[PDB]
């Protein structure tokens, strides 16, 4: 009974890789936020000069 | 004759048939006492009532349908009602335990010690009756009572009676909103039990109720009351051409054959129109042609499903009230050619005709205004195939780890049936998809 | 017919069932002689479940008033109510418990059972059928808890086909009124556990909490906790007591309620918890209730829910209103506040209508909700039952009694279990 | 539907705040018990933006009070209209600010601050939709501009959606009520150019002086510039409270009056200012109103705004009188006085009249532009930052706190950006 339990906690260690996953997912999504700011501005600056 | 007998089991069946009736006798103006007493000022009367009524020597009328319940509290409120004179006290079976909202017991350990005498009642009723056409079984699938009681009295009057037409009209647990929880846990298995033994079967919902009345009645409390009486006319108007006559009269089998392409698709989606409030109904010029196109926009399908998804292969088209065929002729003629409308690559037309002289009644204290004349639609399409498909990945995830089902193996089951019924809806849902598929 | 058999342990137990019973009756039209003054429609048709049909109308009360100490009875007889009841229920010995679970059970618990198994068993079958019997006690004593858990395992193992319902009392380390609490905790939990059907978590300083704050009382006492948990149970019990629309029973809870047998606990909730001076301004809508029945600032227990997750929710409501606004409530709930509810089992929660609104009040909704709470309970629990049992201290009443210490360390060895399966489900990840 | 949320702080808040919730009960005809003794026609279709609908028709008021001191609430409660407000709002401490904006929001600040958010959430999730939150305040103490910004800044993170506007309350050397007002100042302002939508300038000093050389009273008050500041706010919300045939709301004018985010900075003000005497001789037309406008004898700032250009300027007028007048003044205005606006934007004048008049007066109309005046304030607040701070006098008190002094020199640091670019824009060239 206590290796299951030991099992489901193993699985919440697998619960908090998840995360890490989807956190390095949204660090890849702020990136490519950084590049829509970057570029909206200043492609439009080059179309304004 | 023209004779069918009613089914109502659980409190949605009962408080439907209960709808049903009062709508019967107001609009044919039979009195609750049972008997004729206008004897001052007629209103009506002089008709073919034998065909839901039936007519005793002192002038009775006793109604012809069957209220069961596994709970007693529906039935002593229905007993304490204003209409206690009209039916039968032998007509309304009660019970000690019920299963609210549970298959297993509703199905093995409730529904199986009250059997006999059901069975002797409808034998009874339908002995008394001349000519049998269908059935009117009227439970939900939610409800414990109209899943395991219905599917088991069902199972058996299939096997005692099979030239027999045999309906059925339920509730669908909708996607967004539900009353209980283990819903899900009940429908699996009714779907098969009302696939693989019955012939038709018509899934209605709630929330389209509530959409369509928020929208066109414009009602921001809405209650149980406008909800049975959409049904009850859906009814009526389903069963038109049988209490009456017409230009073409469409029985039962008339409809029946047709609306069943396959065996396994007997799936219709119903619409009725227009469902307008009092106001609704005044400043609006009403011709069958614009409420022929409205019957198709998904807004005023009381299923939640996108037309334009899949297609349509079959079409009952019905009629009731002061309808001219002209008028008919060119909203075929319209819709044939629409674009929007999307159809199977190989039958180029389908639907009927049926003309119903008398038009559609109002009732003190309803919604419904006095509108000229009605439609209600009856199509097959394999776009409500993603109800389904929802309900089977709801089934999925609510199995892997067997949430609530330690219940059902202590009440007595065997728990294959699970995966069986998941197997069977997997190709039933794969053989909806094939035939959706052109060449 | 479907009647319920109410019984009664430890003198809080005795004192909140007897302001029960003094609600019901003023509620239903009861006049304290024994007749009936109602003046309702429903009143008369049910109204069997808890009264019996006797000569004249005179309606008797169905509970069995179990207790060791006699000092319990005169007090609670000399009440404007209590010339009502059956003194032959009032089954009393003539020494006391001590506080004591373990002496209780043994010297107490042997020759005065059999008068009221007797007597309950006689009560059973002066009925026709029967759906489960509730029990009212507390943890904080030998009466209530030394004796109602024997009194269950005793009506389990001679009808196990009925429900087993109680709202014992949780104690509290800020808030004690027994040296030994812990010792007695730990050894009702375990019978609790194993057999017991379903138990409501009851506290006294979350509700003395809560009518500081929020009632704003002058001189609270136990009289308003009393009258604050009858009114929970009345709220319970209208489902069954006032039928409407959409009904529900006990055992229908129970089943949808309790999602595995180990874990049967759950948190009760009342929601119009309001000021003297705020009653005549208050707005009678569905979202007020929402919120003071989805915060944690109405509810009863002396944590947080917040920190963990909701497992199963009931709402019961008990008025004429609506159904949509119910529905809607709930969803947009649950898509807001996504991060406090299992995410893996959806629509967790249950409506509830009674259309029959109570007396004195027309809006009323309780709340029956199993969140993730009780966790902290459980494990401070354990913590000082270890701290204590250490260097066993406060043991050798026990030991002098005739049970030995084995006892002890299995019930440790079940609790250190059931938190340790309390924790793995609390975070219940949807997959690896 | 579409309501305002309304918030409190500070004592100088408290009470405008009140004057101005008198103000409009009295304008839209409600009585201090709590019922409607109105006799209009727009005063109920809309009136739910400040009110609520309860039983009875008694509309409860949408306001949260937030203070650190229990001596405002029997002052602000014990008035003619301190009965019909919520007590619940009404959130206070146990300690005084004592006139520090480091020891308020960190002391003051955490363990009252949940209440607040408490309530505040509770009244959004109330209503379907809400457009922004309005809360008064002043600079002159730990109480509005402590808890201000930090309220402001938690509904922006929750909420960023939403219209931040405030009215805080600028100081001025020559009238001084806090010897440290020049650091609260300072730390104010960062938040408000960080963290604010919208920001308008109250001074007292320029109030007073207006109320001495026009209207000529006799002991002029606190009572006379709330009932000023109410004015002005009822003048600046009917565009939404009252619709007209132009209405207008808060966010197309901080959209349309707002250039760069940095500078949100306003300067309101009233026409109609006479004496008691001159009531009963006056001409009521377009171009007194527009004169009474655009000076600045009837302005209610601290300065001159003939030092620099006109940057934004917005006409809201409250009566039935024209559209035609106010293009041609604005017209003619703009080609004699050519050299007071920005030459690089033409038609820096926004019309906006409503056609409901107010109650009690049938002319009115309310100036909000953002004129070249506040440099000067800027200018000297930074250069008296500098003074204090160089030998670093009147700050143990704040290092005793915990927080360091890099704050002062950041924030010190933003005011010379700030006043840089206000004076790099002031001369806004049309080129090389």
């Amino acid at each position: 009974s206590a290796r299951q339990l030991q099992r489901e906690r193993e699985a919440m260690e697998k619960s908090e890789k998840n995360r890490l996953l989807r956190a390095r997912k949204s660090l890849h999504t702020q990136k490519e936020l950084g590049l829509r700011h970057q570029k909206l501005v200043e492609d439009a600056q080059r179309n304004h000069r | 004759m023209r004779e069918c007998i009613s089914i109502h089991v659980g409190q949605a069946g009962v408080q439907i048939g209960n709808a049903c009736w009062e709508l019967y006798c107001l609009e044919h103006g039979i009195q609750p006492d049972g008997q004729m007493p206008s004897d001052k000022t007629i209103g009506g009367g002089d008709d073919s009532f034998n065909t839901f009524f039936s007519e005793t020597g002192a002038g009775k009328h006793v109604p012809r349908a069957v209220f069961v319940d596994l709970e007693p509290t529906v039935v002593d409120e229905v007993r304490t009602g204003t209409y206690r004179q009209l039916f039968h006290p032998e007509q309304l079976i009660t019970g000690k335990e019920d299963a609210a909202n549970n298959y297993a017991r509703g199905h093995y350990t409730i529904g199986k010690e009250i059997v006999d005498l059901v069975l002797d009642r409808i034998r009874k009723l339908a002995d008394l009756c001349t000519g049998l056409q269908g059935f009117l079984i009227f439970h939900s699938f939610g409800g414990g009572t109209g899943s395991g009681f219905a599917s088991l009295l069902m199972e058996r009057l299939s096997v005692d009676y099979g030239k027999k037409s045999k309906l059925e009209f339920a509730i669908y647990p909708a996607p967004q909103v539900s009353t209980a929880v283990v819903e899900p846990y009940n429908s699996i298995l009714t779907t098969h039990t009302t696939l693989e033994h019955s012939d038709c079967a018509f899934m209605v919902d709630n929330e389209a109720i509530y959409d369509i009345c928020r929208r066109n009645l414009d009602i921001e409390r809405p209650t149980y009351t406008n909800l049975n009486r959409l049904i009850g006319q859906i009814v009526s108007s389903i069963t038109a051409s049988l209490r009456f006559d017409g230009a073409l009269n469409v029985d039962l089998t008339e409809f029946q054959t047709n609306l069943v392409p396959y065996p396994r698709i007997h799936f219709p989606l119903a619409t009725y129109a227009p469902v307008i409030s009092a106001e609704k109904a005044y400043h609006e010029q009403l011709s069958v042609a614009e409420i022929t196109n409205a019957c198709f926009e998904p807004a005023n399908q009381m299923v939640k499903c996108d037309p334009r998804h899949g297609k349509y292969m079959a079409c009952c088209m019905l009629y009731r009230g002061d309808v001219v065929p002209k008028d008919v002729n060119a909203a075929i003629a319209t819709i044939k050619t629409k674009r929007t409308i999307q159809f199977v690559d190989w039958c180029p037309t389908g639907f009927k005709v049926g003309i119903n002289y008398q038009p559609p009644t109002v009732v003190p204290g309803g919604d419904l205004a006095k509108v000229q004349r009605a439609v209600c639609m009856l199509s097959n399409t394999t776009a409500i195939a993603e109800a389904w498909a929802r309900l089977d990945h709801k089934f999925d995830l609510m199995y892997a780890k067997r949430a609530f089902v330690h219940w059902y193996v202590g009440e007595g089951m065997e728990e294959g049936e699970f995966s069986e019924a998941r197997e069977d809806l997997a190709a039933l849902e794969k053989d909806y998809e094939e035939v959706g598929v052109d060449s | 017919m479907r009647e319920i058999v109410h019984l009664q342990a430890g003198q809080c137990g005795n004192q909140i069932g007897a302001k029960f019973w003094e609600v019901i009756s003023d509620e239903h039209g009861i006049d304290p002689t024994g007749t009936y003054h109602g003046d309702s429609d429903l009143q008369l048709e049910r109204i069997n479940v808890y009264y019996n049909e006797a000569t004249g109308g005179k309606y008797v009360p169905r509970a069995v008033l179990v207790d060791l100490e006699p000092g319990t009875m005169d007090s609670v007889r000399s009440g404007p109510f209590g010339q009502i009841f059956r003194p032959d229920n009032f089954v009393f010995g003539q020494s006391g418990a001590g506080n004591n679970w373990a002496k209780g059970h043994y010297t107490e618990g042997a020759e005065l059972v059999d008068s009221v198994l007797d007597v309950v068993r006689k009560e059973a079958e002066s009925c026709d059928c029967l759906q489960g019997f509730q029990l009212t006690h507390s943890l904080g004593g030998g009466t209530g808890s030394g004796m109602g858990t024997l009194l269950i395992s005793k009506i389990r193992e001679e009808y196990p086909d009925r429900i087993m319902n109680t709202f014992s009392v949780v104690p509290s380390p800020k808030v004690s009124d027994t040296v030994v609490e812990p010792y007695n905790a730990t050894l009702s939990v375990h019978q609790l556990v194993e057999n017991t059907d379903e138990t409501y978590c009851i506290d006294n300083e979350a509700l003395y909490d809560i009518c500081f704050r929020t009632l704003k009382l002058t001189t609270p006492t136990y009289g308003d906790l009393n009258h604050l948990v009858s009114a929970t149970m009345s709220g319970v019990t209208t489902c069954l007591r006032f039928p409407g629309q959409l009904n529900a029973d006990l055992r229908k809870l129970a089943v949808n309620m309790v999602p595995f047998p180990r874990l049967h606990f759950f948190m009760p909730g009342f929601a119009p918890l309001t000021s003297r001076g705020s009653q005549q301004y208050r707005a009678l809508t569905v979202p007020e209730l929402t919120q003071q029945m989805f915060d944690a600032k109405n509810m009863m227990a002396a944590c947080d829910p917040r920190h963990g997750r909701y497992l199963t929710v009931a709402a019961v409501f008990r008025g004429r209103m609506s159904m949509k606004e119910v529905d809607e409530q709930m969803l947009n709930v649950q898509n807001k506040n996504s991060s406090y509810f299992v995410e893996w089992i959806p629509n967790n929660v249950k409506t509830a209508v009674c259309d029959i609104p109570p007396r004195g009040l027309k809006m009323s909704a309780t709340f029956i909700g199993n969140s993730t709470a009780i966790q902290e309970l459980f494990k401070r629990i354990s913590e000082q039952f270890t701290a204590m049992f250490r260097r066993k201290a406060f043991l050798h009443w026990y030991t002098g009694e005739g049970m030995d210490e084995m006892e002890f360390t299995e019930a440790e060895s079940n609790m250190n279990d059931l938190v340790s399966e309390y924790q793995q489900y609390q975070d219940a990840t949807a997959e690896e």
